């Protein structure tokens, strides 16, 4: 087991670290499982709008917004690192056009220059995290095994 | 494509007519933007969305301090009489031009974005707003720099008209307005931005507006911060957040956030701030400062 | 244009459309029997025996700007058919359209080169007549093969 460090900890609306959330002093003390904190987060690349889990568009969070990719030379090695981000099997299609829907918010990612190994959709050389002229209409979407 | 932006034009008993661009400096722009109640003058420039006809008579101005209230009150001008032959039209873009604002917000510098179209505020689709766009509103709100950008009504949904303008910010402009910008949704995707300047600290319990004991705003409380890690350097920004110079000397509940200015920062925003677990604090040893209150005082190393 | 690579004979292998400078390969999504004899009457090959894909007849390098064939194989010209459009690839070389048709033909010895002279048309194997069969051909046959120069006729085993 791992002995207790912090204790009711209250975030307040604006700061992005823990370290800026104020809460009840350090102190080393047993805690049991039951207080614990275990917690379970949706990672930032998601797909929606599919018939099963690992089908849809690709969708991706950076700066608090869920983006969407550009289907700008979306080729299986983009969908290869995106399935394989995802934790299932290898992709099996990726598809362009906005084929499972229009999505929303803005556009982060076009022109991803997957090599097919990255192990998340961020090691890939691409123009990152906005300056795309792409619209909702090209959006990417992958086809991954069930 | 404003009211407070574009070729300015002079119209006396019924004339068409401009400005010819004689000694068009900042100061002149300033008081047209002045007398037109558009704030301050940015650039002698403007993104060309109509087409102003041209016009043979033209107005001329000497020279105006800058004060003045208005461009009649400008000592000597001259309207017509000569020509504009080797100058242009004087050309303007004053500040609300695209005038932004953040409203349903908690903290201060967060909410949704609201740009003024020079009279008319207005939200903005989460799709026509990045992340230079928003690192420019953070900026020109002297909030610091951009934390994230929600999307999807984060701050609720604002009535009104909805912008479709996608401003094509590069990320250095220090206002909206200089921004290029390519006009062209629905309100549950209005988008909101977070920018760094979350802290909302003030001086309360002080003879004087620069001085008092030292509070802070965390979890919707106002809290009494104590000196357990306020330094001098601390006090030195607080002072300058608040326009009162530099610190002199630091003789609810209490909020225990441990902030460790270098001293060099403008607001407490920018200060590195730690509140996770800090110790508990007496409640008779309260953080508080005494600034100069002189705004020319500056420190030193 | 359009051409046939890798099927070991004119009227077999990837399908190849050429337009801007360049060949490329059909993305095989959808490639019916119905799709295929469009691509085989082009060539004058007769009807289209199998429309195969997913690179049965290789790796094609280049461009793929050919997907979704709807072709009802009535009609004579491979790009008339219902394509998705000139570019868009959204597939891979790995699934490659690939079409044999029944004027493709192969030759084999069945009894490693030494047997009886087996030709394959219409999608079946037969053997050759063996009246008139000068020193010439079976020469022509042996090169073909690439296992000799020559040959020599032999009863039957
Ligand atoms: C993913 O691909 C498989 C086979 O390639 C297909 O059966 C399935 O329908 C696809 N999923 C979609 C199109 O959502
Ligand atoms: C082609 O189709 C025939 C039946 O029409 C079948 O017997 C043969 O195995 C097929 N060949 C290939 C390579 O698909
Ligand atoms: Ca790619
Ligand atoms: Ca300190
Ligand atoms: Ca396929
Ligand atoms: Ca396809
Ligand atoms: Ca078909």
């Amino acid at each position: 087991s791992i002995p207790m460090w912090v204790d009711n900890v209250q975030c307040p609306k604006g700061p992005d670290t823990l370290w800026q959330c104020p809460s009840s002093p350090w102190e080393k003390r047993l805690a049991s499982p039951s207080e614990e904190t275990w917690i379970t987060c949706d990672n930032k690349i998601r797909l929606q709008e599919g018939p099963t889990s690992c089908s849809g568009r690709v969708e991706i969070w950076h700066g608090g917004s869920w983006g969407t990719v550009c289907d700008d030379s979306w080729d299986l090695d983009d969908a290869q690192v995106v399935c394989q981000q995802l934790g299932c099997g290898p992709a099996l299609k990726a598809f362009k056009e906005a084929e499972f829907g229009q999505g929303t918010g803005p556009i982060w990612l076009n022109e991803v220059k997957c090599k097919g190994n990255e192990s998340s959709l961020w090691d890939c050389p691409a123009r990152r995290w906005g300056h795309s002229e792409c619209g909702h209409k090209e959006d990417a979407a992958v086809n991954c095994t069930d | 494509g404003s009211r407070c932006a574009g070729t300015v034009e002079v119209e006396i008993q019924r004339l068409l007519g401009k400005v010819c661009d004689r000694g068009w400096g900042l100061k002149e722009a300033d008081v047209v933007c002045r007398q037109l109640g558009c704030g301050s003058a940015l650039k002698t420039s403007y993104q060309v969305y109509s087409k102003i006809q041209a016009t043979n008579t033209w107005l001329f101005l000497s020279s105006c301090n800058g004060n003045e209230t208005s461009l009649w009150d400008c000592k000597n001008w001259q309207w017509g009489g000569l020509t504009c032959d080797h100058y242009e039209e004087a050309k303007i873009t004053c500040s609300a031009h695209r005038e932004p604002r953040l409203v349903g917000g908690d903290i201060p510098c967060s909410g949704r974005v609201e740009v003024k179209h020079g009279d008319t505020w207005g939200s903005i689709c989460d799709s026509d707003f990045s992340l230079e766009a928003a690192s420019v509103l953070c900026r020109e709100l002297q909030c610091g720099t951009v934390v994230s950008i929600l999307g999807g009504a984060h701050f609720g949904e604002g009535n009104g008209q909805i912008w479709a303008e996608e401003f094509q910010c590069e990320g250095h402009e220090s206002h909206l307005s200089l921004c290029p910008v390519a006009p062209r949704c629905s309100h549950s995707r209005d988008v909101g931005v977070v920018c760094s300047r979350y802290t909302e600290i003030r001086l309360v319990n002080g003879k004087t507006p620069c001085e008092g004991r030292v509070e802070l705003k965390t979890l919707g409380a106002w809290g009494s911060l104590c000196n357990s890690h306020w330094d001098i350097e601390d006090a030195h920004v607080l002072c300058q957040q608040l326009k009162c110079g530099v610190a002199l000397s630091t003789p609810g509940q209490i909020w225990r956030h441990m902030f460790h200015c270098t001293g060099t920062e403008q607001h407490m925003g920018d200060c590195p701030v730690t509140a996770l677990g800090a110790s508990l604090c007496p409640s008779e040893q309260v953080a508080s400062v005494i600034c100069s209150g002189n705004q020319s005082q500056t420190l030193s190393s | 244009q359009l051409r046939l690579v890798n099927g070991g004979g004119r009227c077999a292998g990837r399908v190849e459309i050429y337009h801007e400078g360049s060949w490329g390969t059909i993305c095989d999504d959808s490639w019916d029997l119905s799709d295929a004899h469009v691509v085989c009457r082009q060539l004058g090959c007769g009807e289209a025996i199998n429309a195969t894909g997913s690179a049965h007849f290789g790796e094609g390098t280049g461009p793929i700007w050919l997907d979704e064939m709807k072709c009802n194989g009535k009609e004579s010209r491979i790009w008339q058919c219902h394509s998705h459009g000139w570019g868009q690839q959204n597939c891979r070389h790995k699934e490659d359209a690939g079409v044999i048709c029944s004027e493709f033909m192969s030759l084999r010895l069945t009894s490693a080169c030494a047997g009886r002279l087996e030709v394959f048309y219409n999608g079946a194997w037969g053997t050759v007549g063996k009246s008139s069969m000068s020193e010439t051909t079976v020469g022509v046959v042996c090169r073909q093969l690439g296992c000799a120069d020559k040959g020599k006729i032999n009863p039957a085993s």
